[PDB]
Protein backbone atom coordinates (compact mmCIF):
# COMPACT_ATOMS: atom_id res chain seq x y z
CA UNK A 1 0.00 0.00 0.00
CA UNK A 2 2.42 2.67 -1.27
CA UNK A 3 0.50 4.00 -4.32
CA UNK A 4 2.76 1.82 -6.52
CA UNK A 5 2.05 -1.66 -5.19
CA UNK A 6 -1.66 -0.86 -5.45
CA UNK A 7 -1.12 0.25 -9.06
CA UNK A 8 0.47 -3.12 -9.82
CA UNK A 9 -2.43 -4.85 -8.07
CA UNK A 10 -4.92 -2.87 -10.16
CA UNK A 11 -3.11 -3.84 -13.36
CA UNK A 12 -3.11 -7.48 -12.23
CA UNK A 13 -6.84 -7.61 -11.50
CA UNK A 14 -7.58 -5.79 -14.76
CA UNK A 15 -5.69 -8.56 -16.57
CA UNK A 16 -7.74 -11.08 -14.58
CA UNK A 17 -10.95 -9.38 -15.68
CA UNK A 18 -9.94 -9.34 -19.35
CA UNK A 19 -8.94 -13.02 -19.30
CA UNK A 20 -12.14 -13.98 -17.49
CA UNK A 21 -14.33 -12.06 -19.95
CA UNK A 22 -12.57 -13.80 -22.84
CA UNK A 23 -13.17 -17.15 -21.13
CA UNK A 24 -16.86 -16.27 -20.75
CA UNK A 25 -17.16 -15.41 -24.45
CA UNK A 26 -15.48 -18.60 -25.63
CA UNK A 27 -17.54 -20.64 -23.17
CA UNK A 28 -20.66 -19.05 -24.64
CA UNK A 29 -19.64 -20.15 -28.13
CA UNK A 30 -18.80 -23.59 -26.72
CA UNK A 31 -22.25 -23.85 -25.15
CA UNK A 32 -23.83 -22.81 -28.45
CA UNK A 33 -22.09 -25.56 -30.40
CA UNK A 34 -22.66 -28.15 -27.65
CA UNK A 35 -26.38 -27.38 -27.64
CA UNK A 36 -26.33 -27.72 -31.43
CA UNK A 37 -24.68 -31.13 -31.06
CA UNK A 38 -27.24 -32.23 -28.46
CA UNK A 39 -30.11 -31.21 -30.74
CA UNK A 40 -28.45 -32.96 -33.70
CA UNK A 41 -28.13 -36.14 -31.61
CA UNK A 42 -31.76 -35.87 -30.44
CA UNK A 43 -33.34 -37.62 -33.49
CA UNK A 44 -31.37 -40.85 -33.02
CA UNK A 45 -32.16 -40.82 -29.30
CA UNK A 46 -35.91 -40.31 -29.57
CA UNK A 47 -36.39 -42.58 -32.59
CA UNK A 48 -34.65 -45.37 -30.69
CA UNK A 49 -36.71 -44.42 -27.62
CA UNK A 50 -40.04 -45.19 -29.27
CA UNK A 51 -38.49 -48.17 -31.07
CA UNK A 52 -37.51 -49.62 -27.69
CA UNK A 53 -40.95 -48.82 -26.30
CA UNK A 54 -42.59 -50.71 -29.17
CA UNK A 55 -40.19 -53.64 -28.79
CA UNK A 56 -40.67 -54.03 -25.03
CA UNK A 57 -44.43 -53.72 -25.53
CA UNK A 58 -44.34 -57.03 -27.43
CA UNK A 59 -41.73 -58.66 -25.17
CA UNK A 60 -43.82 -58.80 -21.99
CA UNK A 61 -43.25 -62.36 -20.78
CA UNK A 62 -40.69 -62.82 -18.04
CA UNK A 63 -39.11 -65.80 -19.81
CA UNK A 64 -38.23 -63.74 -22.90
CA UNK A 65 -37.43 -60.64 -20.78
CA UNK A 66 -33.84 -61.81 -20.51
CA UNK A 67 -30.30 -60.51 -21.12
CA UNK A 68 -30.33 -56.70 -20.75
CA UNK A 69 -34.11 -56.43 -20.27
CA UNK A 70 -34.28 -58.70 -17.21
CA UNK A 71 -35.28 -57.04 -13.93
CA UNK A 72 -32.86 -58.89 -11.69
CA UNK A 73 -33.85 -59.75 -8.12
CA UNK A 74 -31.50 -59.72 -5.12
CA UNK A 75 -29.27 -56.93 -6.39
CA UNK A 76 -25.71 -57.49 -5.17
CA UNK A 77 -23.36 -55.29 -7.24
CA UNK A 78 -24.11 -51.86 -8.69
CA UNK A 79 -22.10 -49.78 -11.17
CA UNK A 80 -22.44 -46.01 -11.47
CA UNK A 81 -21.29 -43.88 -14.39
CA UNK A 82 -19.97 -40.37 -13.69
CA UNK A 83 -19.31 -37.73 -16.36
CA UNK A 84 -17.21 -34.77 -15.24
CA UNK A 85 -15.41 -31.85 -16.89
CA UNK A 86 -11.86 -32.54 -18.02
CA UNK A 87 -10.80 -29.07 -16.78
CA UNK A 88 -11.64 -26.87 -13.82
CA UNK A 89 -13.17 -23.39 -13.57
CA UNK A 90 -16.65 -24.95 -13.78
CA UNK A 91 -17.66 -23.59 -10.37
CA UNK A 92 -19.75 -25.86 -8.17
CA UNK A 93 -20.64 -28.24 -11.03
CA UNK A 94 -17.76 -30.66 -10.39
CA UNK A 95 -18.30 -30.47 -6.64
CA UNK A 96 -22.04 -31.01 -7.08
CA UNK A 97 -21.70 -34.08 -9.30
CA UNK A 98 -19.02 -35.60 -7.08
CA UNK A 99 -21.09 -34.97 -3.94
CA UNK A 100 -24.02 -36.70 -5.63
CA UNK A 101 -21.80 -39.63 -6.62
CA UNK A 102 -20.36 -39.91 -3.11
CA UNK A 103 -23.73 -39.87 -1.38
CA UNK A 104 -25.16 -42.33 -3.91
CA UNK A 105 -22.22 -44.62 -3.13
CA UNK A 106 -23.12 -44.14 0.53
CA UNK A 107 -26.69 -45.38 0.09
CA UNK A 108 -25.65 -48.20 -2.25
CA UNK A 109 -23.18 -49.43 0.38
CA UNK A 110 -25.81 -48.92 3.10
CA UNK A 111 -28.04 -51.59 1.54
CA UNK A 112 -25.05 -53.91 1.12
CA UNK A 113 -24.43 -53.50 -2.63
CA UNK A 114 -20.76 -53.34 -3.58
CA UNK A 115 -20.10 -50.37 -5.86
CA UNK A 116 -17.72 -49.96 -8.81
CA UNK A 117 -16.86 -46.65 -10.49
CA UNK A 118 -16.79 -45.86 -14.21
CA UNK A 119 -15.71 -42.29 -14.93
CA UNK A 120 -15.60 -39.89 -17.85
CA UNK A 121 -13.48 -36.79 -17.41
CA UNK A 122 -10.25 -36.17 -15.54
CA UNK A 123 -11.86 -34.53 -12.50
CA UNK A 124 -13.94 -37.55 -11.51
CA UNK A 125 -11.06 -39.88 -12.34
CA UNK A 126 -8.64 -37.95 -10.12
CA UNK A 127 -11.15 -37.58 -7.29
CA UNK A 128 -12.03 -41.28 -7.23
CA UNK A 129 -8.37 -42.28 -7.46
CA UNK A 130 -7.54 -40.00 -4.53
CA UNK A 131 -10.47 -41.18 -2.39
CA UNK A 132 -9.55 -44.84 -2.98
CA UNK A 133 -11.70 -46.33 -5.74
CA UNK A 134 -9.68 -47.62 -8.67
CA UNK A 135 -11.32 -46.56 -11.97
CA UNK A 136 -12.75 -49.76 -13.42
CA UNK A 137 -13.17 -47.89 -16.71
CA UNK A 138 -11.30 -44.67 -17.47
CA UNK A 139 -11.93 -42.31 -20.40
CA UNK A 140 -10.51 -38.78 -20.59
CA UNK A 141 -9.54 -36.20 -23.22
CA UNK A 142 -13.10 -36.17 -24.55
CA UNK A 143 -13.51 -33.07 -26.69
CA UNK A 144 -16.47 -30.74 -26.70
CA UNK A 145 -17.91 -32.82 -29.58
CA UNK A 146 -17.13 -36.43 -28.66
CA UNK A 147 -17.99 -39.28 -31.00
CA UNK A 148 -19.95 -42.29 -29.81
CA UNK A 149 -16.96 -44.48 -30.71
CA UNK A 150 -15.04 -42.72 -27.91
CA UNK A 151 -17.49 -43.96 -25.25
CA UNK A 152 -17.43 -47.62 -26.32
CA UNK A 153 -14.36 -48.38 -24.19
CA UNK A 154 -16.45 -47.79 -21.06
CA UNK A 155 -19.99 -48.57 -22.24
CA UNK A 156 -19.16 -51.98 -23.72
CA UNK A 157 -17.23 -52.83 -20.55
CA UNK A 158 -20.19 -51.89 -18.34
CA UNK A 159 -22.64 -53.84 -20.52
CA UNK A 160 -20.38 -56.90 -20.52
CA UNK A 161 -20.10 -56.66 -16.74
CA UNK A 162 -23.88 -56.55 -16.44
CA UNK A 163 -24.23 -59.49 -18.84
CA UNK A 164 -21.70 -61.58 -16.88
CA UNK A 165 -23.48 -60.98 -13.57
CA UNK A 166 -20.68 -58.72 -12.34
CA UNK A 167 -23.08 -55.78 -11.90
CA UNK A 168 -26.72 -56.33 -10.95
CA UNK A 169 -27.69 -52.75 -11.84
CA UNK A 170 -26.30 -49.72 -13.65
CA UNK A 171 -26.57 -45.96 -13.08
CA UNK A 172 -25.27 -42.73 -14.60
CA UNK A 173 -24.62 -39.38 -12.90
CA UNK A 174 -24.59 -36.41 -15.26
CA UNK A 175 -25.12 -32.65 -15.13
CA UNK A 176 -28.59 -31.88 -16.44
CA UNK A 177 -28.94 -28.69 -18.49
CA UNK A 178 -32.08 -27.22 -16.95
CA UNK A 179 -31.30 -23.64 -18.01
CA UNK A 180 -28.48 -21.50 -19.35
CA UNK A 181 -27.77 -20.55 -15.71
CA UNK A 182 -29.19 -23.40 -13.57
CA UNK A 183 -27.66 -26.88 -13.74
CA UNK A 184 -28.04 -29.72 -11.23
CA UNK A 185 -26.61 -33.24 -11.11
CA UNK A 186 -29.05 -35.96 -12.09
CA UNK A 187 -29.39 -39.72 -11.61
CA UNK A 188 -30.64 -42.13 -14.27
CA UNK A 189 -31.29 -45.86 -14.38
CA UNK A 190 -29.44 -47.79 -17.08
CA UNK A 191 -31.22 -51.10 -16.67
CA UNK A 192 -34.00 -50.43 -19.20
CA UNK A 193 -37.31 -50.68 -17.24
CA UNK A 194 -38.84 -49.06 -20.31
CA UNK A 195 -41.89 -46.78 -20.24
CA UNK A 196 -45.31 -48.10 -21.43
CA UNK A 197 -45.32 -44.95 -23.65
CA UNK A 198 -47.87 -44.41 -26.50
CA UNK A 199 -45.44 -46.55 -28.58
CA UNK A 200 -45.75 -49.37 -25.99
CA UNK A 201 -49.54 -48.81 -26.27
CA UNK A 202 -49.16 -48.73 -30.11
CA UNK A 203 -50.04 -52.29 -31.29
CA UNK A 204 -48.46 -52.02 -34.80
CA UNK A 205 -47.47 -55.66 -35.37
CA UNK A 206 -43.93 -56.22 -36.62
CA UNK A 207 -41.73 -58.85 -38.26
CA UNK A 208 -38.28 -59.62 -36.84
CA UNK A 209 -36.20 -61.25 -39.57
CA UNK A 210 -33.06 -62.25 -37.59
CA UNK A 211 -35.37 -63.04 -34.66
CA UNK A 212 -37.13 -61.24 -31.83
CA UNK A 213 -34.59 -62.40 -29.23
CA UNK A 214 -31.64 -61.54 -31.50
CA UNK A 215 -33.04 -58.09 -32.32
CA UNK A 216 -33.60 -57.53 -28.59
CA UNK A 217 -30.08 -58.59 -27.63
CA UNK A 218 -28.62 -56.42 -30.41
CA UNK A 219 -30.71 -53.29 -29.75
CA UNK A 220 -30.59 -53.10 -25.93
CA UNK A 221 -26.80 -52.47 -25.86
CA UNK A 222 -27.14 -49.79 -28.53
CA UNK A 223 -30.03 -48.17 -26.66
CA UNK A 224 -27.91 -48.06 -23.50
CA UNK A 225 -24.99 -46.61 -25.46
CA UNK A 226 -27.32 -43.97 -26.91
CA UNK A 227 -28.48 -43.06 -23.41
CA UNK A 228 -24.88 -42.72 -22.24
CA UNK A 229 -24.01 -40.59 -25.28
CA UNK A 230 -26.98 -38.32 -24.56
CA UNK A 231 -25.84 -37.99 -20.95
CA UNK A 232 -22.27 -37.19 -22.00
CA UNK A 233 -23.35 -34.50 -24.46
CA UNK A 234 -25.73 -33.06 -21.85
CA UNK A 235 -22.82 -32.96 -19.41
CA UNK A 236 -20.58 -31.22 -21.96
CA UNK A 237 -23.23 -28.55 -22.51
CA UNK A 238 -23.67 -28.15 -18.75
CA UNK A 239 -19.89 -27.93 -18.32
CA UNK A 240 -19.64 -25.06 -20.78
CA UNK A 241 -22.67 -23.29 -19.28
CA UNK A 242 -21.31 -23.63 -15.74
CA UNK A 243 -17.94 -22.31 -16.88
CA UNK A 244 -19.75 -19.37 -18.50
CA UNK A 245 -21.55 -18.53 -15.26
CA UNK A 246 -18.41 -19.00 -13.16
CA UNK A 247 -16.39 -16.72 -15.44
CA UNK A 248 -19.14 -14.08 -15.48
CA UNK A 249 -19.14 -14.10 -11.68
CA UNK A 250 -15.34 -13.96 -11.64
CA UNK A 251 -15.30 -11.01 -14.05
CA UNK A 252 -17.84 -9.15 -11.92
CA UNK A 253 -15.81 -9.87 -8.78
CA UNK A 254 -12.64 -8.72 -10.53
CA UNK A 255 -14.34 -5.47 -11.56
CA UNK A 256 -15.51 -4.94 -7.97
CA UNK A 257 -11.99 -5.56 -6.68
CA UNK A 258 -10.61 -3.16 -9.29
CA UNK A 259 -13.03 -0.53 -8.00
CA UNK A 260 -11.97 -1.12 -4.39
CA UNK A 261 -8.27 -1.15 -5.29
CA UNK A 262 -8.74 2.08 -7.26
CA UNK A 263 -10.29 3.68 -4.18
CA UNK A 264 -7.34 2.49 -2.09
CA UNK A 265 -4.87 3.72 -4.71
CA UNK A 266 -6.50 7.15 -4.79
CA UNK A 267 -6.37 7.35 -1.00
CA UNK A 268 -2.68 6.39 -1.06
CA UNK A 269 -1.97 8.93 -3.82
CA UNK A 270 -3.60 11.75 -1.87
CA UNK A 271 -1.76 10.69 1.29
CA UNK A 272 1.57 10.68 -0.54
CA UNK A 273 1.00 14.14 -2.00
CA UNK A 274 -0.03 15.48 1.41
CA UNK A 275 3.02 13.95 3.06
CA UNK A 276 5.47 15.34 0.51
CA UNK A 277 4.01 18.85 0.54
CA UNK A 278 3.95 18.84 4.35
CA UNK A 279 7.60 17.79 4.47
CA UNK A 280 8.58 20.43 1.90
CA UNK A 281 6.71 23.13 3.83
CA UNK A 282 8.37 22.05 7.08
CA UNK A 283 11.78 22.17 5.41
CA UNK A 284 11.10 25.62 3.97
CA UNK A 285 10.18 26.89 7.45
CA UNK B 1 0.84 2.88 41.49
CA UNK B 2 4.59 2.93 42.18
CA UNK B 3 4.11 3.40 45.92
CA UNK B 4 2.09 0.19 46.10
CA UNK B 5 4.53 -1.64 43.82
CA UNK B 6 7.49 -0.65 45.99
CA UNK B 7 5.95 -2.09 49.18
CA UNK B 8 5.23 -5.47 47.57
CA UNK B 9 1.54 -5.24 46.67
CA UNK B 10 0.64 -6.67 43.27
CA UNK B 11 -0.83 -3.87 41.16
CA UNK B 12 -3.17 -4.06 38.18
CA UNK B 13 -2.60 -0.98 36.01
CA UNK B 14 -5.13 -0.01 33.32
CA UNK B 15 -4.07 3.04 31.25
CA UNK B 16 -6.56 4.05 28.51
CA UNK B 17 -5.53 5.28 25.00
CA UNK B 18 -1.82 5.94 25.77
CA UNK B 19 -2.26 7.53 22.33
CA UNK B 20 -3.91 10.58 23.92
CA UNK B 21 -0.84 10.94 26.13
CA UNK B 22 1.24 11.08 22.95
CA UNK B 23 -1.26 13.39 21.25
CA UNK B 24 -1.26 15.84 24.16
CA UNK B 25 2.52 15.75 24.05
CA UNK B 26 2.35 16.58 20.34
CA UNK B 27 0.01 19.53 20.89
CA UNK B 28 2.15 20.87 23.74
CA UNK B 29 5.29 20.47 21.63
CA UNK B 30 3.67 22.34 18.74
CA UNK B 31 2.81 25.18 21.11
CA UNK B 32 6.34 25.00 22.57
CA UNK B 33 8.01 25.90 19.27
CA UNK B 34 9.75 22.57 18.73
CA UNK B 35 10.32 21.42 15.17
CA UNK B 36 7.65 18.79 14.25
CA UNK B 37 8.87 15.19 13.61
CA UNK B 38 7.24 12.94 10.94
CA UNK B 39 3.42 13.54 10.95
CA UNK B 40 3.32 16.73 13.05
CA UNK B 41 4.53 14.76 16.06
CA UNK B 42 6.92 16.05 18.69
CA UNK B 43 10.65 15.51 18.09
CA UNK B 44 10.86 14.06 21.61
CA UNK B 45 8.35 11.30 20.92
CA UNK B 46 10.52 8.31 21.79
CA UNK B 47 11.96 9.98 24.88
CA UNK B 48 8.56 10.97 26.30
CA UNK B 49 7.21 7.51 25.50
CA UNK B 50 10.13 5.86 27.27
CA UNK B 51 9.87 8.16 30.27
CA UNK B 52 6.24 7.10 30.67
CA UNK B 53 6.66 3.40 29.90
CA UNK B 54 9.87 2.46 31.72
CA UNK B 55 8.09 3.32 34.96
CA UNK B 56 5.51 0.66 33.99
CA UNK B 57 7.67 -2.27 35.06
CA UNK B 58 7.43 -5.14 37.50
CA UNK B 59 10.53 -4.89 39.69
CA UNK B 60 11.94 -7.24 42.32
CA UNK B 61 10.09 -5.50 45.17
CA UNK B 62 6.68 -5.85 43.51
CA UNK B 63 4.90 -6.45 40.23
CA UNK B 64 2.66 -4.30 38.04
CA UNK B 65 0.40 -6.15 35.59
CA UNK B 66 -0.13 -3.32 33.14
CA UNK B 67 -2.91 -3.57 30.56
CA UNK B 68 -2.99 -0.56 28.24
CA UNK B 69 -5.18 0.55 25.36
CA UNK B 70 -3.89 2.38 22.29
CA UNK B 71 -5.81 4.32 19.64
CA UNK B 72 -4.41 4.20 16.11
CA UNK B 73 -5.27 7.32 14.01
CA UNK B 74 -8.17 5.93 11.93
CA UNK B 75 -6.92 2.38 11.12
CA UNK B 76 -3.25 3.44 10.61
CA UNK B 77 -0.84 1.09 12.39
CA UNK B 78 2.30 2.77 10.99
CA UNK B 79 1.52 6.01 12.82
CA UNK B 80 4.44 7.09 15.06
CA UNK B 81 2.49 6.74 18.33
CA UNK B 82 1.49 3.04 18.08
CA UNK B 83 4.79 2.44 16.29
CA UNK B 84 6.62 3.57 19.42
CA UNK B 85 4.21 1.67 21.65
CA UNK B 86 4.80 -1.70 19.97
CA UNK B 87 8.37 -2.06 21.27
CA UNK B 88 7.29 -1.25 24.86
CA UNK B 89 5.13 -4.36 25.37
CA UNK B 90 5.26 -8.04 26.26
CA UNK B 91 1.91 -8.95 24.66
CA UNK B 92 0.47 -7.10 21.66
CA UNK B 93 -3.19 -7.18 20.61
CA UNK B 94 -4.43 -5.67 17.34
CA UNK B 95 -8.11 -4.85 16.77
CA UNK B 96 -9.14 -4.63 13.12
CA UNK B 97 -11.95 -2.52 11.72
CA UNK B 98 -12.76 -5.23 9.17
CA UNK B 99 -13.22 -7.94 11.81
CA UNK B 100 -15.42 -5.67 13.94
CA UNK B 101 -17.55 -4.77 10.92
CA UNK B 102 -18.21 -8.52 10.55
CA UNK B 103 -19.64 -8.49 14.12
CA UNK B 104 -16.77 -10.70 15.34
CA UNK B 105 -16.64 -8.17 18.11
CA UNK B 106 -13.64 -9.24 20.22
CA UNK B 107 -12.06 -8.32 16.90
CA UNK B 108 -8.51 -9.39 17.79
CA UNK B 109 -6.47 -10.15 14.69
CA UNK B 110 -4.64 -13.42 15.48
CA UNK B 111 -1.95 -12.76 12.87
CA UNK B 112 -1.16 -9.22 14.09
CA UNK B 113 -1.34 -10.25 17.78
CA UNK B 114 1.67 -11.81 19.48
CA UNK B 115 3.04 -12.41 22.96
CA UNK B 116 6.41 -13.05 24.53
CA UNK B 117 5.21 -15.92 26.75
CA UNK B 118 3.78 -17.86 23.80
CA UNK B 119 6.64 -20.30 24.33
CA UNK B 120 6.14 -24.01 25.13
CA UNK B 121 8.33 -23.75 28.24
CA UNK B 122 6.05 -21.11 29.81
CA UNK B 123 2.51 -21.52 28.49
CA UNK B 124 2.67 -25.27 27.80
CA UNK B 125 3.51 -27.42 24.80
CA UNK B 126 -0.08 -28.16 23.76
CA UNK B 127 -1.09 -24.51 24.12
CA UNK B 128 1.86 -23.44 21.98
CA UNK B 129 1.18 -26.07 19.33
CA UNK B 130 -2.50 -25.15 19.11
CA UNK B 131 -1.78 -21.42 18.90
CA UNK B 132 0.88 -21.85 16.22
CA UNK B 133 -1.43 -24.11 14.21
CA UNK B 134 -4.26 -21.58 14.58
CA UNK B 135 -1.90 -18.96 13.14
CA UNK B 136 -0.62 -21.18 10.30
CA UNK B 137 -4.23 -21.99 9.31
CA UNK B 138 -5.17 -18.28 9.65
CA UNK B 139 -2.19 -17.41 7.37
CA UNK B 140 -3.26 -19.93 4.70
CA UNK B 141 -6.63 -18.16 4.57
CA UNK B 142 -5.05 -14.71 4.27
CA UNK B 143 -2.93 -16.03 1.40
CA UNK B 144 -5.97 -17.56 -0.35
CA UNK B 145 -8.18 -14.55 0.42
CA UNK B 146 -8.00 -13.02 -3.07
CA UNK B 147 -8.27 -16.44 -4.76
CA UNK B 148 -11.52 -16.98 -2.86
CA UNK B 149 -12.57 -13.37 -3.44
CA UNK B 150 -12.62 -13.30 -7.25
CA UNK B 151 -12.48 -16.87 -8.56
CA UNK B 152 -14.29 -18.75 -5.81
CA UNK B 153 -13.89 -21.49 -3.25
CA UNK B 154 -14.08 -24.39 -5.71
CA UNK B 155 -10.76 -23.79 -7.51
CA UNK B 156 -8.79 -24.57 -4.34
CA UNK B 157 -7.46 -28.04 -3.68
CA UNK B 158 -9.31 -30.31 -1.27
CA UNK B 159 -6.89 -29.65 1.58
CA UNK B 160 -6.78 -25.91 0.85
CA UNK B 161 -10.58 -25.91 0.82
CA UNK B 162 -10.68 -27.75 4.16
CA UNK B 163 -8.19 -25.34 5.72
CA UNK B 164 -10.18 -22.37 4.43
CA UNK B 165 -13.39 -23.71 5.98
CA UNK B 166 -11.57 -24.44 9.24
CA UNK B 167 -10.07 -20.93 9.15
CA UNK B 168 -13.52 -19.38 8.79
CA UNK B 169 -14.76 -21.52 11.68
CA UNK B 170 -11.78 -20.36 13.76
CA UNK B 171 -12.51 -16.72 12.91
CA UNK B 172 -16.11 -17.14 14.01
CA UNK B 173 -15.01 -19.05 17.12
CA UNK B 174 -12.79 -16.29 18.53
CA UNK B 175 -16.02 -14.34 19.00
CA UNK B 176 -17.10 -14.47 22.63
CA UNK B 177 -19.97 -12.76 24.47
CA UNK B 178 -18.90 -10.53 27.34
CA UNK B 179 -20.70 -9.78 30.59
CA UNK B 180 -20.24 -6.05 29.96
CA UNK B 181 -21.31 -6.34 26.29
CA UNK B 182 -24.57 -8.13 27.10
CA UNK B 183 -26.48 -5.01 26.01
CA UNK B 184 -25.30 -5.32 22.40
CA UNK B 185 -25.44 -9.10 21.94
CA UNK B 186 -28.28 -10.50 24.02
CA UNK B 187 -26.25 -13.60 24.84
CA UNK B 188 -24.90 -13.70 28.42
CA UNK B 189 -21.19 -13.38 28.97
CA UNK B 190 -18.98 -16.48 28.88
CA UNK B 191 -15.79 -16.94 30.90
CA UNK B 192 -13.68 -19.50 29.02
CA UNK B 193 -10.60 -20.69 30.96
CA UNK B 194 -7.37 -20.99 29.01
CA UNK B 195 -7.34 -24.78 29.36
CA UNK B 196 -10.82 -25.03 27.84
CA UNK B 197 -9.76 -22.64 25.07
CA UNK B 198 -6.77 -24.84 24.23
CA UNK B 199 -8.92 -27.98 24.29
CA UNK B 200 -11.59 -26.36 22.12
CA UNK B 201 -9.17 -25.17 19.45
CA UNK B 202 -7.25 -28.45 19.50
CA UNK B 203 -10.53 -30.27 18.87
CA UNK B 204 -11.48 -27.79 16.14
CA UNK B 205 -8.15 -28.33 14.36
CA UNK B 206 -8.24 -32.11 14.86
CA UNK B 207 -11.27 -32.35 12.55
CA UNK B 208 -14.01 -32.51 15.15
CA UNK B 209 -16.71 -29.99 14.34
CA UNK B 210 -16.05 -30.08 10.60
CA UNK B 211 -19.62 -31.23 9.95
CA UNK B 212 -21.01 -28.32 12.00
CA UNK B 213 -21.97 -25.24 9.94
CA UNK B 214 -19.81 -22.21 10.65
CA UNK B 215 -22.85 -20.26 11.89
CA UNK B 216 -22.80 -22.24 15.16
CA UNK B 217 -19.31 -21.05 16.18
CA UNK B 218 -20.52 -17.45 16.56
CA UNK B 219 -20.60 -15.99 20.09
CA UNK B 220 -20.04 -19.23 22.00
CA UNK B 221 -17.87 -20.36 24.88
CA UNK B 222 -15.79 -23.53 24.65
CA UNK B 223 -16.33 -26.23 22.02
CA UNK B 224 -18.84 -27.99 24.29
CA UNK B 225 -21.24 -25.06 23.90
CA UNK B 226 -20.89 -25.29 20.11
CA UNK B 227 -21.63 -29.01 20.22
CA UNK B 228 -24.64 -28.41 22.47
CA UNK B 229 -25.98 -25.73 20.13
CA UNK B 230 -25.57 -28.02 17.12
CA UNK B 231 -27.29 -30.89 18.92
CA UNK B 232 -30.17 -28.62 19.95
CA UNK B 233 -30.40 -27.65 16.27
CA UNK B 234 -30.06 -31.32 15.22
Amino acid sequence: PSSREIKRRIRSVKNVAQITRAMEMVSASKMRRAQRNVLATRPYADRMREVMANLTARVVGAARRGTLLEKRETVKSVALLVVTPDRGLCGSLVANVLRRAGRFITEQRAMGRTVDVYTFGRKGRDFFLRTGFAPAGEATRLGDAPKLEAILGVAISAINGFQSGKYDELYIIYSEFINTLVQRPAIKQLLPVESPDISTTTNVDYTYEPGEEEVLNSILPRYVETQIYQAVLESIASEHSARMVAMRNATNNAKDLVRDLTLSFNKARQAAITKEVSEIASGAA
Amino acid sequence: AEYFRDEGRDILLFIDNIFRFVQAGSEVSSLLGRMPSQVGYQPTLGTEMGELQERITSTKRGSITSMQAVYVPADDYTDPAPATVFSHLDATISLERSIAERAIFPAVDPLASTSRILDPNIVGEEHYRVAQEVKRVLQRYKDLKDIIAILGMEELSDEDKLTVQRARKIELFFSQPFTVAQQFTGRPGKYVPVKKTVESFARLLNGEGDHIPESFFYMQGDFDDVLAAYEASQ
